[PDB]
């Protein structure tokens, strides 16, 4: 859901990094060498801009961000048994799997319901 | 805090930098794990302020004693958390960007200043073509649009001498290079030279703009942004929710996009990138800035998750949901309530029924104060507990609090000022508000589910204003035309009409009575009926132009009911007022005469007594409605038969080619209209009268006592047009396109319609319902426009030295005198003399307020033309004078200074807009 | 009609078939001919200007050749725009026209409203004026300025016995008249906030607190009713 | 459980709706010759201008049906034999002018007839289809069968005084409905509560303990009246003057009805937004 | 049965003209002309007619009777709006004979979008009923033909806002459509197969199916479980009550239990009231209604309303939340209605402020002024690390507790009260299965 123009420019910076670090004597084409740099810049941009707040910061969270999309097959929450199976392969704890599962399905509402109320505004209680 | 005016001007980069408390450098908002602000982000506490009262971010200082310390670790000042609503930031732009308001808002200011087409400026700004900034070898001149191929041709031949750029930097250089005074001189010269008028108009617009820039002091290059201010964080909230969700404003997303693209542009510029990628990044930065300032103005609006466009800064302050109309011209208020309204038939005109629970909730601080004063409670908490438990002393305290404390009642929509009135509360049980029946017409309220709002004035001045201006007893005349606004209707009118009717052979006819008290005594004991014709000794008083009342006793020919009703009439009115069958118009004339002769308080008392008597005798009458009260005339079948025979004759005449189809259709319509008129006349003739035997044993005729006829004739409710549908014929129905159907509905609601007739009739009902549902918005829009245009006119002077005016004459159209002179000159002030030797006219000196007596004097003689002063011809600057306006229609005397007549005029014009 | 007719009347919308009117007295005559143009060269009794006029050839003309007409006369009868009435027959004529036109619509439905309200609305509609020729005054020619400002300028120019400015009076619809006020806050709060704010910022305007809406917005006492004395006292202290 | 009270909304099936205004004692209600009072009293004025006569016809037919049911109940209370009940019920079911329905009680057992009579002692249900309904003459015939006046009007007496009303009154039975607009869910009041995050103004809605909206039209009305102090009170100390409302509360608790108004927060928000738009706007001192 | 013109791919309320909102001649028999909202959606939301169907392409069609040689043949064809415009269709009010001929020489008919008078030999079709034009709601109004269209629309709109009362009362004057509405709504229990009522209870009915309707290898008993005092979408009461007795024979399609606003299988939305038409001292002013106290004493318009409240225990940064009966800073008076699990007893009477579910939360560090700390130390009360976060009754709300539901995570172990609830459910299931087990074992032993 990110703009296409922003993704293209992120890859362009990664392409320049590979060009600056290219050894012609290896004999491989620059296309195969630069594919790792370009996709690394795009991945970092998606993590920081997919939501209003960064979803994955630690090492374990980043691994689960790109794997839970494919591992998840049926809508809803994982049962207890499915947590260990996911955690065993990726080398993460059961706490991380459940925490990232909640972060994936969260939908952010727009500001316009008990969230518009200022919780430190009741002056009558303070006077009493 | 005592400002005198508000000033607006352009903002320089230095001013924007002076506003800010720091620079936002990172596109981060908060940490997901701990809801703490990120450093140098859009919510940074170092820039905008602490998140908690008298605390720093890390937590070293946590007390008020450290009022001004800046923490060495976190760098956060230790102050109040409310400063986050006032502190702004700024963003340093890597490349200049144009302000979309000064570009796309027609007429374009940048284009007019540069004398360049808007399309060329748009092409240059969004990196599609070049523009010449300085001359080369004279092949290219300043402000010439070079295409990429033309730029390639020019660069190789002319060398580096000429300069051409792309984006906002070139336009900024062009704006900075200009000198305004020489341009003004040249424009003035060639304007004096030119002969074409369109060129003159264009150049006078350009000169206006240039002189505006010269006089204002703003610099032309300030329309290109180099520093971008940032809204304080508390005006764009970001609050966490339970299930890992957040609620956020779109401004955060727009700011993050702008910051991201600016940082990427800086990184590319520091990386020695090729020109095309930097050009693309600059274009995207310009697009992001344009979207932030005003989203939906140039192209596709940037959308969010719900496919809806993001709300920008400009959307916050414009529209029906913007700051102005939603929060500044109208607000939600404390000390208010709302409940369903019911009718109270016992209340006096100045009283309303308020539920006990509503009053208890509304008057809480007053009860707390009076509880503390009496010593029954020492703290606020103890009074709160006592009120919550609802002890008996709280009710007495509330009864003391509400005494002589008026409240305001309001019903939406408020079309005129009579929609808000003050009443003295009376505490009742239940949860419904009780309303006096006589103010329903002013409120346009009926007891079928309507709700009304309650407001409590707080200060002494507000209470005095309510009592002196907004009390119901002070508002009895309409401010639009001066007619009384409290008119009895429905049950009261029917009761009085039934009270004041007469019968030929009623029980007790022929007696002679000593007075109204004897008549009441006779009626209550069942000896005589209300409709008996008798003779009564009646005493009536009259003012004799000296201030005193002179009695005059005599014997009158009247009825028992009229004599009984005479006991409530105040002293000073003739007996002829009540010596007739009283309808709605008669009651209105009674009230108007009472107001004219005696005043205001007697009028209020008389109205209350009239309402009580009308209700009582309407209840005693026992009027009802039955299926037999709708008498169908016996000649209906015969008339319909003749109409059908004539229609068949016309049809046969058409079948032989003698008459065309359209003439046949018109003749059928005419025949059916005549038949309907005949049926209606027969119905009304049958329903109008009845037979009765008198004292001599011979038959007589008199007005009927039919319930439907009585209701229609008294004017309480109904009209002949509805009786025609009830017992005569429905008539001719129109097609949805507006054409008249050949066959009318020959049945009525008593007989019952068939399927086809009802289906035909549904069309007009739906059309009328749709028109009623749709005209209100147009009426409201017109009222808003009138109020806005007329809001600032106030009477400011007692008298102006003008002598002019306008000529007032009666208006006649088609030979019918539509409006007489008295109703057009009543309350005005004469511009010139009226004595007029030669016409034998009345001696009326100049500057005379035309009173009712002067109107009568002008009426008796033959006068057809008078000059009166008008507000259009007033000679007062910034307002009008009292004499040119005339009479305050709501009060009756001359208008006082400081009255907002524009709002009153707009409301008076707009209120009946829903009746068209 | 009904409500749309009143809205059209108060917005000063020109009818699609305006009636030609006599711009000045003088003998009428027919002049040159074009594809669809019939000239109306007029010889004044004392003037010289043969003022021509544009007339589509399908519209019948109700004046012969060679007779004299007075100012405000009707040519090619039909609906008449209030602008021509104001320009030729004056202010009272257009006031009477508007009042009668509105009162006919309100009378058709049996609704009674006093004329002074409509007169107030018309007076608000008659607040502008353009300087035709300025003498001793410092007023540009062809610009639109407030009429009361011109009155005050002429009154102060009567000192030393100089000559005032020459002006014509404008008629504006309620929307355009309200959008042309001297206070940008009220105009911005009414309609078209972006344009008003942009023009005010470009012009560098300042707004005194005079109207009711401005004081309501800033939360002060309105200069009417019980606040009139307070505002008068504040003005006295400022003076 | 919720019981009816003044303020509740009631309505029929003919577009006639209203709000309960008073609960009257039983002895104050109008009563007939036999002393049985009426349950509900409606204004006859509403019928003519709205032109809904179906309610009157339904009232007459309901009175006829209740008379039939009362006769059946009277027969049941006297322990009469089954044959007489059969005859009377067959007479009731045979009334009409060429109706399609045929009911033969000769194919009913005694227990079935007893059950049917038990189910009929509160009134005989009658079906009248739309556009194929019962005529007025049929209604009068059924009224005759029930020993009731054919005009549908009877004499009533005032419960408070015992005096007879001067004209006959239409009395009968009509089907009434209680609508989902209860005054229990509509009454709301607020003294002081919480406020919004940005505008610092009270919220809306009963569920949020919000306040009433004082819109632009009410401001226009107040300006027309000329009550400047009331307007200023509604604009600053009641809605969004943060210090003003606290000082007002403290003053009211101390019995000093005095006001010190300030500047609304929304104006500051507007100024901040306009400044964020890159435009320099400020308040000029003097 | 609602038809709307809004939604995706449809019109817009603000951008709709008068033409699309008006009644069209083709609406006859397809769309009810009087049932529509009275607000800004007046012409955009409609109701389906009683007999209207949809064609295979999605076009509305209505049934008609075919007349041949002046004889109505009692055969029915469904005609679309296009087909019906080319025929002469007689009204349903055209009186006939026993063998099916028109009485009058001239009969009123519709043709080419208009109505006129036609001879008996030109007729091609005839309406099937007088109910063909109105909707379901409009067909329940007696004497509708004597009512104006506007008030008929208002009554039709108001008829569906009625709240069911404590006891259902049949209407004395009806139209005959109540039974169909009540049966087709599905709020009542309808016997699937005939038989004899073997067991009847306030919440359970067992039917012994006749052997002619049984299957070879089944016990042939039908069990109906009734819903009792359940919440509706509008916070009203849904309750079923049986209308059959022990031993009564039943047939397929018969009604066994009555739903809300139903009386013996007939729709019953209100009550029969004795009404008098007269003014009474001003209490009838402007549509007001005066009601006797006997109506209140008999509870004829009393309604039951049910409200639901929830309490959630979550995980916090400081620590998890707990549901318990140990709440600090509250005396034993408040904790009297709580059980050992911290949940209010079923059947307790509660008012505003009462505690329903007890819960505590971690609180963390706090700041206190020295004077208050010294007062606390003097009074001797200790400092606690938890804060009360219990679920309380909102102010202005009272009532009786009639049901409690407890949900727990799979990993978390169930508490006592949820165990009791599941034992009750298991007992119900065990009885339901034991009926069949007993009857089958009795058959085997026989
Ligand atoms: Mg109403
Ligand atoms: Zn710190
Ligand atoms: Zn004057």
């Amino acid at each position: 859901g990110l703009p296409q123009a922003d993704l293209i420019q992120e890859g362009n910076i990664g392409l320049m990094k590979a060009v600056r670090r290219f050894n012609p004597e290896v004999g491989v084409r620059l296309v195969s060498f630069a594919v790792h740099w370009i996709k690394a810049e795009i991945h970092e941009y998606v993590l920081r801009n997919w939501r209003i707040v960064k979803v994955a910061t630690t090492k374990a969270q980043r691994k689960l961000f790109f794997n839970l999309r494919k591992t998840k097959q049926r809508l809803g929450w994982f049962n207890q048994d499915e947590v260990e199976m996911v955690a065993r392969e990726l080398g993460v704890t059961s706490k991380d799997v459940r925490e990232m599962e909640s972060r994936m399905a969260a939908q952010d509402m727009t500001f316009d319901v008990l969230y518009l109320q200022d919780k430190s505004s009741n002056f009558a209680d303070g006077i009493e | 805090e005592e400002f005198d005016a508000i000033k607006i001007a352009l903002a320089s980069p230095d001013m924007i930098r002076s506003w800010s408390f720091g620079e936002v450098k990172k596109p981060e908002t908060i940490n997901y794990r701990t809801f703490k602000p990120e450093r140098d982000g859009l919510f940074c506490a170092r820039i905008f302020g602490p998140v908690k009262d008298y605390e720093c971010l890390c937590g070293k200082y946590k007390r008020l004693k450290h009022r001004g310390v800046i923490c060495e670790k976190c760098g956060v000042e230790v102050t109040q958390t409310k400063v986050r609503r006032e502190r702004m930031g700024h963003i340093e732009l890597a490349s200049p960007t144009a302000h979309i308001w000064f570009l796309k808002s027609l007429p374009s200011r940048i284009g007019l200043l540069l004398d360049m087409p808007l399309r060329d400026i748009e092409r240059v700004l969004y990196f599609e073509s070049y523009v010449v900034i300085e001359g080369g070898m004279t092949n290219l001149e300043r402000q010439q649009i070079l295409t990429e191929e033309q730029y390639l041709d020019a660069l190789e031949e002319f060398g580096d001498e000429f300069d051409a750029k792309m984006g906002a930097e070139a336009i900024q250089a062009l704006l900075k290079s200009m000198d305004l005074e020489q341009e003004c001189e040249q424009l003035r010269e060639e304007l004096n030279e030119t002969n074409s008028e369109t060129k003159r108009k264009k150049l006078t617009k350009r000169i206006k703009l240039l002189e505006a820039f010269v006089q204002s002091g703003n610099k032309p290059e300030w329309m290109i942004l180099t520093v971008l201010p940032v809204l304080p964080p508390d005006l764009r909230p970001l609050v966490p929710l339970d299930g890992g969700r957040f609620a956020t404003s779109d401004l955060n997303d727009l700011y993050r996009r702008v910051i991201n693209r600016n940082n990427r542009l800086k990184r590319l510029l520091d990386l020695a990138a090729p020109d095309i990628i930097v050009r693309n990044e600059k274009r995207m930065l310009q697009e992001a800035v344009d979207a932030l300032l005003d989203n939906g103005r140039r192209g596709r609006a940037i959308t969010g998750s719900n496919k809806r466009p993001l709300k920008s800064l400009a959307d916050m302050i414009k529209g029906k949901q913007g700051r102005f109309r939603q929060n500044l011209l109208g607000k939600r208020v404390d000390y208010s309530g709302r409940s369903v309204i019911t009718v109270g038939p016992y209340l006096r005109l100045h009283q309303c029924g308020l539920p006990k629970k509503m009053a208890l909730e509304l008057f809480k601080p007053f009860i707390y104060g009076k509880l503390e004063l009496r010593g029954l409670a020492t703290t606020i908490k103890a009074a709160k507990k006592m009120v919550e438990r609802e002890e008996a002393v709280v009710w007495d305290i509330l009864d003391e609090v509400i005494r002589e404390h008026p409240v305001l009642l309001n019903r939406a929509p408020t079309l005129h000022r009579l929609g808000i009135q003050a009443f003295e509360p009376v505490l009742i049980e239940g949860k419904a508000i009780q309303l006096h029946p006589l103010v329903c017409a002013a409120y346009n309220a009926d007891f079928d589910g309507d709700q009304m709002a309650v407001h409590v004035p707080l200060t002494l001045e507000a209470q005095l204003e309510a009592r002196a201006l907004m009390m119901s007893t002070n508002n009895i005349l309409s401010p639009a035309n001066g007619e009384p606004i409290i008119v009895p209707s429905q049950d009261v009118v029917l009761g009085l009409y039934y009270m004041t009717r007469d019968c030929v052979n009623a029980k007790g006819e022929g007696m002679v009575l000593t007075g109204p008290k004897e008549a009441e005594r006779l009626y209550r004991s069942g000896l005589a009926s209300l409709h008996a014709r008798v003779k009564v000794r009646i005493t009536e008083y009259e003012k004799d132009a000296n201030g005193e009342l002179v009695a005059k006793t005599s014997l009158k020919d009247t009825t028992v009911g009229r004599a009984i009703l005479w006991m409530i009439v105040p002293k000073g009115l003739p007996y002829s007022i009540v010596n007739q069958a009283l309808g709605k118009k008669a009651i209105s004339k009674m009230l108007n005469t009472c107001y004219r002769i005696l005043g205001l308080k007697p009028t209020v008392i008389f109205a209350d007594q009239i309402m009580y008597t009308g209700f009582a005798y309407a209840a005693r009458s026992g009027a009802s409605v039955g299926i037999d009260d709708m008498v169908i005339p016996e000649k209906k079948h015969e008339i319909i038969s003749e109409a059908e025979a004539e229609v068949a004759e016309i049809q046969e005449q058409f079948q032989s080619g003698l008459v065309t189809a359209g003439e046949r259709y018109n003749k059928v319509i005419d025949i059916w209209a005549a038949a309907n008129d005949r049926v209606s006349k027969a119905m009304m003739d049958n329903l109008q009268t009845e037979t009765v035997i008198n004292r001599d044993g011979q038959e007589e005729k008199q007005v009927s006592f039919n319930s439907i006829y009585m209701m229609a004739d008294s004017g309480a409710r109904g009209s002949a047009a509805q009786i025609r549908q009830l017992a005569g014929m429905r008539g001719l129905m129109a097609k949805p396109d507006g054409s008249i159907i050949e066959t009318p509905i020959t049945a009525n609601f008593r007989e019952g319609l068939n399927v086809l007739q009802y289906f035909i009739s549904t069309h007009g009902a739906r059309k009328g319902l749709a028109d009623t549902a749709l005209k209100t918005a147009n009426s409201g829009y017109l009222t808003r426009r009138l109020v806005d245009v007329a809001q600032d006119l106030v009477v400011t002077e007692d008298d102006c030295g003008t002598h002019e005016g306008i000529m007032m004459t009666p208006v006649i159209e088609g030979g019918d005198v539509k409006e007489p002179l008295r109703d057009r000159v009543l309350g005005r002030v004469t511009a010139e003399d009226v004595l007029k030797p030669g016409t034998a006219d009345i001696l009326v000196p100049r500057n005379t307020l035309l009173h009712e007596q002067w109107c009568d004097l002008l009426e008796e003689n033959s006068v057809d033309a008078v000059k009166v002063r008008s507000v259009v011809s007033c000679d007062t600057d910034f307002g009008v004078c009292a004499h040119c306006y005339g009479r305050d229609l709501a009060r009756g005397h001359i208008i006082n200074k400081g009255e907002a007549i524009g709002v009153i005029a707009a409301q008076s014009i707009g209120e009946p807009g829903t009746q068209l | 009609g009904g409500l749309p007719r009143v809205a059209d009347l108060f917005e000063a919308r020109r009818p699609k078939e305006p009636a030609i009117l006599a711009e000045i007295s003088g003998i009428v005559s027919f002049g040159k001919e074009t594809k669809g143009k019939r000239r109306l060269v007029i010889t004044p009794v004392d003037g010289s200007d043969p003022y021509e006029e544009m007339i589509p050839k399908w519209r019948q003309l109700n004046v012969f050749e060679g007779e004299r007409v007075e100012r405000g006369d009707v040519i090619s009868d039909g609906p008449e725009a209030p602008h021509d009435i104001l320009r030729l027959r004056g202010v009272h004529a257009v006031t009477r026209y508007i009042v009668n036109e509105v009162q006919d619509v309100y009378r058709l439905q049996g609704v009674k409203i006093n004329d002074k309200h409509i007169e107030v609305i018309v007076r608000q509609m008659l607040r502008k004026a353009t300087i035709v020729n300025a003498g001793s005054s410092d007023f540009l020619e062809g610009e639109q300025v407030e009429y009361s400002r011109v009155k005050i300028a002429n009154r102060e120019l009567e000192a030393n016995g100089k000559v005032g400015a020459t002006y014509s009076r404008d008629l504006l619809g309620i929307t355009k008249a309200s959008l042309a006020t001297e206070s940008f806050i009220s105009a911005a709060s009414f309609q078209e906030t972006t344009r008003v704010l942009t023009e005010a910022a470009v012009a560098g305007k300042r707004d005194e607190l005079r109207g009711l809406k401005e004081n309501v917005i800033v939360g002060r006492l309105i200069p009417a009713g019980t606040g009139y004395a307070y505002h008068q006292d504040r003005m006295r202290r400022r003076a | 459980k919720r019981r009816i009270q003044p303020g509740d909304k009631m309505a029929g099936r003919h577009g006639n709706k209203g709000v309960i205004s008073k609960i009257n004692p039983i002895e104050d209600m109008p009563y007939d010759e036999n002393g049985t009072p009426v349950d509900i009293v409606l204004n006859p004025l509403g019928v003519p201008s709205r032109m809904n006569i179906g309610q009157i016809l339904e009232t007459h037919l309901g009175m006829a049906a209740k008379g039939i049911g009362d006769k059946i109940n009277a027969m049941l209370k006297q322990q009469q034999e089954v044959a007489k009940l059969r005859e009377f019920i067959q007479r009731a079911y045979d009334l009409g002018a060429d109706v399609r329905q045929k009911v033969d009680l000769s194919t009913f057992s005694d227990e079935e007839v007893m059950r049917l009579a038990e189910n009929l002692r509160k009134g005989m249900p009658i079906a009248t289809p739309v556009f194929d309904g019962a005529k007025e003459a049929e209604i009068k015939e059924l009224l005759k069968l029930g020993d009731l006046p054919t005009s549908g009007q009877i004499r009533l007496y005032d419960g408070r005084t015992g005096e007879q009303f001067e004209r006959p009154v239409t009395v009968g039975y009509m089907y009434m409905l209680k609508l989902n607009h209860l005054v229990d869910d509509k009454m709301h009041a607020r003294s002081t509560g919480s406020y919004s995050l940005v505008t610092q103004q009270p919220l809306g809605g009963k569920a949020q303990f919000g306040g009433q909206r004082f819109g632009e039209m009410e401001v226009w009305a107040l300006e027309a009246y000329g009550a400047a102090y009331t307007l200023q009170e509604m604009l600053t100390v009641k809605s969004d003057d943060v210090n003003g409302r606290t000082k007002m509360y403290k003053n009211i608790v101390d019995g000093n009805h005095q006001m010190e108004p300030g500047m609304p927060e929304s104006f500051n928000v507007l100024l901040k937004e306009i400044r964020s738009l890159g435009i320099n706007i400020e308040l000029e001192d003097e | 049965r609602r038809i709307s013109a809004l939604g995706p791919g449809g019109l817009t309320r603000e951008r709709a003209g008068f033409e699309v909102r008006d009644v069209h001649p083709t609406h006859y028999g397809r769309v009810c002309p009087i049932e529509t909202p009275e607000g800004p959606n007046i012409g955009l939301i409609n109701s389906l007619s009683v007999y209207a169907q949809t064609n295979e392409y999605g076009f509305l069609e209505t049934p008609y009777r075919k007349v041949t040689d002046g004889v109505v043949t009692d055969e029915i064809h469904y005609l679309s709006a296009i087909e019906e415009g080319n025929y002469v269709i007689a009204q349903a009010n055209s009186n006939l004979d026993e063998e099916g001929h028109f009485v009058e020489d001239l009969v009123t008919c519709r043709s080419k979008g208009e109505s006129s008078l036609f001879s008996r030999d030109q007729v091609d079709y005839m309406d099937v009923s007088t109910q063909q034009v109105v909707s379901v709601g409009a067909s329940l109004i007696p004497f509708l033909e004597h009512d104006d269209a506007n008030r008929a629309l208002m009554g039709a709109n108001m008829q569906r806002q009625a709240v069911p009362t404590l006891r259902a009362d049949k209407p004395l004057v009806g139209t005959g459509m109540e039974r169909a509405v009540a049966v087709d709504s599905g709020v009542t229990a309808v016997a699937k197969r005939g038989g004899v009522v073997q067991y009847v209870d306030a919440s359970r009915i067992v039917i012994k199916v006749n052997e002619d309707e049984m299957y070879p290898g089944e016990a042939g008993i039908d069990i109906y479980n009734l819903t009792k005092y359940t919440r509706s979408n509008q916070n009203t009461c849904i309750n079923q009550m049986p209308c059959v007795s022990l031993g009564e024979p039943v047939e397929r399609g018969d009604v066994l239990a009555d739903g809300p606003s139903t009386d013996l299988g007939e729709l019953a939305l209100g009550q029969n009231m004795r009404v008098a038409f007269m003014p009474w001292n001003g209490y009838n002013f402007e549509d007001s209604i005066l009601v006797s106290e006997r109506v209140v004493q008999e509870d004829r318009f009393t309604t039951i309303h049910i409200q639901e409240l929830a309490c959630v225990s979550r995980d916090t940064k400081l620590g998890p939340e707990e549901i318990t009966a140990d709440i600090p800073n509250v005396g034993e008076a408040a904790l009297s209605k709580l059980d050992e699990s911290g949940i209010v007893y079923i059947g307790a009477e509660v008012t505003g402020g009462d505690i329903l579910v007890g819960k505590v939360t971690p609180k963390g560090e706090t700041q206190l002024t020295p004077e208050e700390k010294l007062l606390r130390a003097i009074f001797g009360e200790k400092a606690s690390d938890v804060k009360d976060s219990s679920l309380r009754v909102p102010n202005g709300v009272s009532g009786t507790v009639i049901d409690v539901q407890v949900f727990t995570r799979d990993g978390v172990e169930k508490d006592k009260r949820a165990l009791e609830i599941e034992e009750m459910q298991l007992k119900q299931a065990k009885k339901d299965l034991s009926e069949e087990l007993q009857i089958l074992e009795a058959g085997l032993f026989s």
